[PDB]
């Protein structure tokens, strides 16, 4: 749903950054009307700090 | 009663090459502060001038 199809190469990196995300936001409520905004938003948000994440 | 006489020639001709190459990297923390927002400063850039500003 969130990161449509978008993982990391390593697979700690992968579990360890989605499971942040999901704990930071656990019980905000989405900014935009739908799910699909929301996701479309958050996708690129990952895609254009994907350098910064990896060596993080 | 002894004489004499010498003669010499000697001619040397040499060649050299040296390669020497590297790489060096030094990381810095201070590199990946700049680095959080080079991909983003694209889009400001497209949405100032190419799409609508009012809801």
């Amino acid at each position: 749903m969130f990161f449509k199809g978008f993982m990391f190469n390593d697979e700690r990196i992968d579990r360890y950054f989605k499971e942040s995300f999901t704990l930071r936001f656990l019980y905000r409520e989405i900014g935009r009307q739908t799910v699909e905004s929301f996701a479309s938003q958050v996708l690129y948000i990952t895609m254009t700090h994907e350098d910064y994440i990896y060596r993080v | 009663l002894r004489n004499g006489e010498s003669d010499t020639k000697r001619n040397t001709q040499s060649q050299n090459e040296m390669n020497r190459t590297g790489l060096t990297k030094q990381y810095l923390i201070d590199n990946l502060q700049k680095l959080y927002s080079m991909r983003d400063t694209i889009f400001k850039t497209y949405d100032k001038e190419c799409f609508l500003h009012i809801w």
